[PDB]
């Protein structure tokens, strides 16, 4: 079950706030458009592999979705959520995802919510936002953050869900003067996008502009080294031990 | 290199590989000045809106980009 | 160099018997260790080996399913059990420590550094 | 094993009787790893060759190990009355196994 | 740790270099927030391989320093505890692997290292080698053979998290004039005032378009106050 995709794959990992900054960055990002998983629930909702950062949303307005569990490092950690004793723990699998009911752990506190996650090469990073409505076609600010110390996924809980992943990219931000990135433009996702993002302004007059360098990548490689391989006598050189 | 009606005007764009031939990587054209894409070549002639080069110019007209 | 093992762990026929061998002075773990047997005027068998620096083994498939090697690092010791034998399985049986590779050190500290002491799986009478 | 060699190969001293420890191109000619042994009976044995002809340390005196193909071909490099004794052979083998010979009595002549 | 089976320690929110009874110390410094650490017992020769930009079996198959890390390492002779008669074969290391290690990579699978075409099928043989080795370090050891204990440190130099070393202090505060400032993740001099706004709290600080600092979440309340460079100008 498969779908288009659009904006709002953006997030705040930094420690530097900036007012109205219009800054641009080259992190991992969502390649926004035209490709997401979108699912009807069924009797199945299978597990699937991690892939270079993971992006999700779903609607189960009863809080019908329980949540997620993850494999890692190719013990990983799984967290389970409630109005109380919301907890994240790392353990072997012993369970099933149904509704009616170890080495590290951590504890903390039309409807839809969205979440996106990744490892942080020594940390781990968590992000979320929510809003009732079905895709998030129109942009708005996204992914306030949570994080953890530093492969696979599963989940637990007539309902709707969406799945995606991130990729390395580059973007220019746009702002509300509170220093919130109220808007963004990708470098990657079009030559026009590239043009705008390279010139570092959100609009430009009619005209001609130098776009980029390019090169034809080589088709392949050859190494026409010598035609012979007679043994050098180093087993003599190091070896007439009357040295 | 790329050609625009201005960002505010439209999402159309045209592109030029700078005096580079095609047969390497829609509307496609050759000019004695490289490989051109997205713009429309026009047999009518006009005052220069935007320079292409080699006596060639571009504009926006019949409601898009023209060359 | 030191090597020792248990002697005549005599039985009455049909049954199981245990063994232990010991080697030292040689850095006992240094390479996999081999089992061997012979009887007077008979040839010499090899039956397998154990690696001290793992739990890995080989066998001669003649013997698997009724021979029972094991090894120690708490007291530099190695062991074998010969199990529920055929009647008149009887000979002398031994330990040795050769094989394929240098593993550093004396780069061919090898088999007859340890191809050594003897014991007699047997039945007897007073 | 069916790998075999004779019995009571013998001679007067210095005549250098030779031992065709012989098997198969899957064992002796299978492997560059063939091995040889002798003793005065009842002792732990005495290895002279571990690979084709390479003698251990201290093993030199009146020894002439060899192999060609499916025969390990040790010459005892001349007898010297050294022997209330018997003589033997072995190799490493396929699936990292090992093998042994029939071995061979020795006797010495005038 | 047995270095092929290295063990992390992860520490924050508290120096023994205030003594030098320990012998050996490789370093890039002489206070800061929080750290990743590892430690091993190593024969005195092999320590050569333990630096950024290094060769050999350790860098191949047991551990890997990032060549661009930052951190420090302390070591000392541990013979006194460890270099005992006969034994100490516990202290293992990896001699071979199918591939060389990336930084802080680890592997404790123990399949027989086949070499070349040999389908060694989990059994040791010629050209079919068991992957590991261990010192078996003993009292007769020359110093190159003798064990040193070694501990390894590397620094989580991101500055919004709260943590510190043991030895640190802090003062009272004031809202005005030029002053010299410090925080476990921020230090300098500046002419502070209040702020017109507040951050997303995940950001420790505001920064200028020039990337200079502008405001910081002051731990007195994580509070937000906005700072001119101390009053200066031509004459
Ligand atoms: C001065 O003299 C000394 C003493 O001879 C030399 O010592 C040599 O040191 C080398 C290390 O640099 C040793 O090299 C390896 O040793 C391993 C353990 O012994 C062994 O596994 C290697 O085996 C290959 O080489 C052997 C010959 O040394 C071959 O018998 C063996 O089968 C291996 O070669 C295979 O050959 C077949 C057939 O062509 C191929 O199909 C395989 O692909 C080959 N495999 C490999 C892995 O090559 C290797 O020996 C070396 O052993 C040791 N010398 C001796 C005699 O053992 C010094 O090096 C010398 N000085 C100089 C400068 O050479
Ligand atoms: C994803 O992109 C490919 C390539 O353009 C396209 O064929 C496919 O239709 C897209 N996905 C969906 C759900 O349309
Ligand atoms: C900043 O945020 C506040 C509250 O959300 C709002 O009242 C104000 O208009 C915002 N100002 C700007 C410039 O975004
Ligand atoms: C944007 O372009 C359109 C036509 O290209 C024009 O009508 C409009 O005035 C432009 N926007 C502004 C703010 O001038
Ligand atoms: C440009 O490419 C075409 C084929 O793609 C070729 O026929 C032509 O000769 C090329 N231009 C020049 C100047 O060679
Ligand atoms: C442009 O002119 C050329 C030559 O006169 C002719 O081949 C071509 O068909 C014309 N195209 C159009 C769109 O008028």
């Amino acid at each position: 079950a498969y779908t288009n995709s659009f904006t709002r794959g953006v997030y705040y990992p930094d420690k530097v706030f900036r007012s109205s900054v219009l800054h641009s960055t080259q992190d991992l990002f969502l390649p926004f458009f035209s490709n997401v998983t979108w699912f009807h629930a069924i009797h199945d909702n299978p597990v699937l592999p991690f892939n270079d950062g993971v992006y999700f949303a779903s609607t189960e307005k009863s809080n019908i979705i329980r949540g997620w569990i993850f494999g890692t490092t190719l013990q990983s950690l799984l967290i389970v959520n409630n109005a109380t004793n919301v907890v994240i723990k790392v353990c072997e699998f012993q369970f099933c995802n149904d509704p009616f009911l170890c080495t590290f752990e951590y504890v903390s506190q039309k409807n839809l919510r969205e979440f996106v996650f990744k490892n942080i090469d020594g940390y781990f990073k968590i992000y979320s936002k929510h809003t009732p409505i079905d895709l998030p076609q129109g942009f708005s600010a996204l992914e306030p953050l949570v994080d953890l110390p530093i492969t696979r996924f599963q989940t637990l809980l007539a309902a709707a869900y969406y799945v995606g992943y991130l990729q390395p990219r580059t973007f220019l931000l746009k702002y509300n003067e509170n220093g919130t990135i109220t808007d963004a433009v990708d470098c990657a996702l079009d030559p026009l996008s590239e043009t705008k993002c390279t010139l570092k302004s959100f609009t430009v007059e009619k005209g001609i502009y130098q776009t980029s360098n390019f090169r034809v990548q080589p088709t392949e490689s050859i190494v026409r080294f010598p035609n012979i391989t007679n043994l050098c006598p180093f087993g003599e050189v190091f070896n007439a031990t009357r040295f | 290199s790329v050609i625009t009606p201005g960002t505010n005007t439209s999402n159309q764009v045209a592109v030029l590989y700078q005096d580079v031939n095609c047969t390497e990587v829609s509307n496609v054209f050759q000019t004695r000045a490289g490989c051109l894409i997205g713009a429309e070549h026009v047999n009518n002639s006009y005052e220069c809106d935007i320079p292409i080069g080699a006596g060639i110019c571009a504009s926006y007209q019949t409601q898009s980009i023209i060359a | 160099v030191q090597l020792v093992q248990s002697g005549a762990e005599v039985k009455k026929p049909g049954a199981s018997v245990r063994v232990s061998c010991k080697a030292s002075g040689y850095t006992f773990t240094g390479y996999y260790m081999h089992w061997v047997r012979q009887a007077p005027g008979q040839g010499l068998e090899w039956m397998g080996w154990i690696n001290p620096i793992s739990d890995g083994t080989n066998y001669a498939q003649k013997f698997q399913g009724w021979v029972t090697m094991t090894r120690d690092t708490s007291i530099s010791t190695v062991y074998m059990e010969l199990s529920r034998l055929r009647s008149d399985d009887t000979a002398v049986y031994y330990c040795a420590r050769g094989g394929s590779r240098c593993s550093g050190g004396n780069c061919y500290g090898w088999a007859y550094d340890a191809f050594d002491i003897w014991g007699q799986g047997t039945m007897i009478t007073v | 094993s069916a790998l075999t060699q004779p019995a009571s190969v013998s001679g007067s001293p210095g005549q250098s009787i030779t031992i065709s420890c012989t098997g198969t191109s899957s064992d002796v000619g299978g492997y560059n790893f063939v091995s040889w042994y002798q003793q005065h009976p009842g002792k732990a044995p005495k290895l002279m060759i571990y690979d084709v002809s390479k003698r251990p340390s201290g093993v030199s005196n009146r020894f002439s190990g060899s192999k060609s193909g499916n025969t390990a071909s040790l010459t005892i490099s001349g007898l010297q009355a050294e022997d209330e004794a018997d003589c033997y052979c072995s190799s490493y083998t396929s699936s990292s196994t090992f093998v042994f010979g029939t071995g061979t009595k020795v006797t010495v002549l005038g | 740790a047995s270095v092929y089976a290295w063990n992390r320690k992860r520490i924050s929110n508290c120096v023994l270099y205030n003594s030098a009874s320990f012998s050996t110390f490789k370093c890039y410094g002489v206070c800061f927030t929080n750290v990743y650490a590892d430690s091993f017992v190593i024969r005195g020769d092999e320590v050569r391989q333990i630096a950024p930009g290094q060769t050999g079996k350790i860098a191949d198959y047991n551990y890997k320093l990032p060549d661009d890390f930052t951190g420090c390492v302390i070591a000392w002779n541990s013979n006194n505890l460890d270099s005992k008669v006969g034994g100490n074969y516990n202290y293992l290391y990896r001699l071979f692997r199918k591939s060389n290690l990336k930084p802080f990579e680890r592997d404790i699978s123990t399949e027989i290292y086949q070499a070349g075409s040999t389908p060694c099928n989990g059994v040791e043989g010629f050209n079919c080698y068991f992957p590991l080795q261990s010192y078996g370090f003993q009292p007769t050891n020359g110093v190159g053979y003798q064990p040193y204990r070694v501990v390894v440190l590397s620094f989580e130099l991101l500055h919004a998290p709260a943590t510190v070393c043991g030895p640190k202090k802090s003062t009272n505060l004031v809202k005005n004039k030029c002053v010299n400032f410090n925080f476990n993740g921020l230090t300098g001099t500046g002419v502070l005032t209040e702020s017109n706004k507040k951050f997303l709290p995940f950001q420790q600080f505001g920064r200028d378009i020039a990337d200079t600092t502008d405001a910081v979440r002051d731990p007195q309340t994580l509070e937000i106050l906005d700072i001119t460079p101390c009053s200066f100008g031509g004459v």
